[PDB]
């Protein structure tokens, strides 16, 4: 009773309201900040949980991010998980602005 | 594994060198056409400022300029490498 | 019976012959014949060649000009030639 | 399961040229992507400001005072061989059966 | 509908290339035989003389070829490098930077 | 061989011929690099007759009328290596006065 | 355990798509029934490769006989492998 | 105990040949687009029908859209017993729409 579709929206609407901006200058304005980044990570990760617990439903999530500086080094992110067919999953989700490559990957279950 | 060789060039002996050189490097490091052609134009922009251009084939026609002494046209193992200023 | 040319000089004919005739006997697979045939056909001569080993089969290839070797070696029958 | 990627090649190969073999490889990077887009928008970036600025701001003057004398044409062309299509056949040699009796 | 082809690599807006596609195919289908200097001078001529293409940096160039790799400093804008499938011509089109 | 060198020998005279061309150049040196670069291509549909007198040559060394032969040839790479020297030492001093 | 399709025995699952399914499941027969003969060897498997090439993908390989087997890495998902009347049909896409 | 087996790429076949020959190149008109979707699902489920799985289960799930300067991720998990059941997938994308379909199958039991 779900779905990873919507899941995905309220991850969306967490990431872009924290710090993407329409307009596309202050996103350069804020750079990759070694200062910063750890207030950065906490929060998306807080406000993004604070998404989810807005929803009523019962299943159990957990979460994880990744923030990389800049696309010279390469990066492969893969999933996989062992759980029950009909209502569990995962969701994965990659970012980008301007030198922020932004990850997610959320795992949703029954119970 | 052979050599490079030119077979049209308009450049200083000491500068050959160093062409030679990068380009034997390149190729012993990477593999890939644009990835050579990159690594090429970037040691020479390093070394010689901005505005260089490096054309990696096989078969290819160009008609280009250049600075009068920054052009050059040579081959190795069946690799035609054209690198040229401005 | 059939002997499909190549350059003159006898650079690679004479080359292909003496690789092919080692390659026959010392393995039973084609695999390892023609890999050997191809590897190092690659090396000595050029980028990219293609071989194919068997006692009947028939083609029809692209290739590039006095680069195509076609011969009955012993009971078997090789092709190779280079492309790309 | 340790996801494996559909839609991907298993080992990747190249020519080298300083070393005449090839070489494979068989890892193969396995993320699904479709549609990258690459940006021209830079904003008070300490590296590109300068770097397009300074190159507008000498060209311009040195105009203020076509300029750099007039360049000169050239030309190459490389060798294309030609393409053909030619097919060849090998038959199935023959064989024979007979049938003998044994002598006294 | 356009006629099928594989575009390799393009910067420019679709319906420059839309423009480049149709003209090129119809030009290779018109030049069936004899030399790529003539369709390089014939997509040259018909490319120049459009009122649109109007911004330039350097000038117009092309290049056919079936086996090659380049690099140039292309003007940031405009750029294309395709294929046309029934004959296979990697074609490429930019203006000098 | 004749016709090769013939053209070759005429660039090298255009190079030599007139005082003007010698001290005052022009968009004619433009032509003759153009023809320095169509040298490539130039030697490319001349490379049928570096073959063919090498099949000659083999049992044929002539001697008696390989005479037009050795002029001819020769007389396209003295053009070739007076292009080398010639166009360095002459952009050199060019530059210099 | 080799399933049967309105063509022939195909091994069911294989790994291969439908277009290239159908058009080789039709075509192999469609090819061998109109004037063809299987006395002649590969005059076949040329024109096959050459219908392939034609509408689909530009890079096959095909490998049909009375007695072979194949493991190999190729395309993913371009894999035809069916036998019809006792002989095996093989057939993959390489990039 | 399953004799008859569910393996990806024939689902992955019907799959292939239902996209070409339906879409056929198809622009991507907002009138008509879940309708055509709506068809062209019902058309896979039936081909599924004669795909030849007894208890193996189908999930049919379908995508179509148009690519307009839009970078996009789409992923699933696999949640089973990995010597029974599977599944299968599929995309097709031309110059301006693109429409990838996957399908589960689960073995009854």
């Amino acid at each position: 009773e779900y779905i990873s579709e919507e899941v995905q929206k309220a991850i969306d609407d967490s990431v872009k309201q924290v710090f993407g901006i329409k307009d596309d200058s202050s996103q350069v304005t804020i750079t990759y900040n070694k200062d910063k980044v750890n207030l950065w990570t906490q929060q998306i990760i807080d406000y993004t949980i604070r998404g989810l617990n807005k929803l009523g439903k019962h299943f159990k999530y957990c979460v994880t991010a990744i923030l990389q500086q800049t696309n010279h080094a390469g990066i492969s992110v893969q999933i996989t998980a062992y759980q029950d067919t009909n209502t569990d999953g995962s969701l994965i989700q990659c970012y980008e602005i301007n030198d922020i490559y932004a990850i997610v990957s959320v795992f949703a279950m029954a119970v | 594994n052979h050599e490079p060789e030119v077979k049209a060039t308009d450049m200083e002996e000491d500068m050959i060198k160093r062409v030679k050189e990068i380009a034997i490097n390149a190729v012993k490091e990477y593999k890939q056409e644009k990835q050579i052609a990159h690594y090429i134009k970037y040691e020479f922009d390093k070394i010689d400022g901005y505005g260089w251009n490096c054309i990696v084939g096989r078969n290819f026609g160009s008609h280009i300029i250049h600075q009068t002494k920054k052009y050059i046209f040579f081959k190795i193992n069946e690799l035609c490498l054209l690198l040229w200023k401005a | 019976i059939d002997m499909p040319e190549n350059s003159e000089m006898k650079s690679m004919k004479n080359d292909a012959f003496s690789q092919a005739k080692f390659a026959v006997e010392n393995y039973k697979f084609e695999n390892k014949i023609s890999s050997h045939i191809k590897k190092f056909f690659d090396e000595k001569y050029g980028p990219n060649w293609h071989c194919v080993v068997g006692k009947h089969f028939n083609a029809y290839v692209s290739y590039d000009s006095k680069n195509f070797i076609f011969f009955y070696e012993g009971q078997l029958a090789i092709l190779l030639y280079r492309k790309g | 399961l340790e996801p494996k990627n559909p839609q991907a090649p298993k080992n990747i190969t190249v020519y080298d040229y300083y070393t005449r073999k090839f070489k494979t490889d068989e890892l193969v990077d396995q993320m699904i992507v479709h549609f990258s887009m690459d940006g021209d928008y830079i904003w008070k970036e300490s590296n590109e400001y300068k770097t397009q600025e300074e190159i507008r701001d000498t060209k311009k003057a040195l105009i203020k005072e076509r300029n750099k004398f007039n360049y000169n044409t050239r030309e190459c062309q490389t060798i294309n061989p030609s393409i053909r299509e030619r097919g060849v056949s090998t038959e199935p040699p023959p064989s024979d059966t007979i049938c003998g009796n044994i002598t006294q | 509908p356009l006629p099928p082809h594989i575009i390799r690599f393009n910067d420019m807006a679709q319906h420059l290339l839309k423009k480049v596609i149709r003209q090129a195919d119809v030009l290779i289908k018109e030049n069936p035989q004899g030399l790529e200097k003539d369709i390089a001078l014939n997509l040259v001529k018909f490319v120049k003389s459009q009122p649109e293409f109007k911004i330039g940096d350097g000038e117009w160039q092309c290049i056919i070829g079936k086996n090659f790799g380049c690099s140039l400093t292309f003007d940031a804008n405009v750029l294309a490098f395709f294929d046309l499938l029934p004959s296979r011509k990697s074609i490429l089109l930019f203006k000098s930077g | 061989l004749d016709s090769l060198t013939e053209q070759t020998k005429m660039l090298s005279t255009k190079l030599s011929k007139p005082v003007k061309d010698i001290d005052s150049l022009g968009y004619v040196m433009e032509t003759l690099e153009q023809i320095r670069k169509e040298q490539a291509e130039i030697d490319m549909k001349f490379n049928p007759v570096q073959e063919m007198y090498s099949l000659l040559d083999n049992y044929l060394p002539g001697g008696i009328t390989d005479k037009d032969e050795m002029d001819a040839r020769s007389l396209l790479r003295r053009n070739w290596d007076i292009l080398i020297q010639q166009a360095e030492i002459k952009g050199k001093e060019y530059q210099h006065k | 355990q080799y399933k049967t399709f309105m063509g022939a025995r195909v091994l069911w699952p294989p790994e291969c798509a439908d277009d290239i399914l159908e058009g080789a499941i039709r075509e192999t027969q469609d090819a061998l029934k109109k004037f063809e003969i299987a006395r002649e060897g590969q005059k076949i498997a040329e024109h096959l490769k050459k219908y392939m090439d034609d509408h689909f993908d530009p890079y096959w390989h095909v490998f049909f006989g009375k007695n072979f087997g194949c493991q190999a890495v190729h395309n993913k998902n371009r894999f035809i492998y069916f036998y019809i009347e006792k002989t095996a049909f093989l057939m993959y896409q390489t990039q | 105990y399953i004799k008859n087996r569910f393996y990806p790429s024939k689902i992955q076949k019907i799959i292939k040949e239902l996209f070409e020959d339906r879409l056929k190149g198809v622009e991507y008109d907002p009138n008509n687009a879940n309708q055509l979707s709506e068809r062209l699902v019902l058309e896979l489920r039936e081909k599924i029908k004669r795909g030849k799985v007894p208890r193996y289960k189908i999930g049919v799930q379908v995508v179509f859209g148009e690519i307009k300067g839009q970078g996009l991720r789409i992923a699933s998990k696999c949640l089973w017993d990995v010597q029974n059941d599977n599944y299968a997938s599929y995309t097709y994308t031309s110059e301006k729409v693109y429409c990838t379909g996957i399908v589960f199958g689960c073995y009854f039991e």
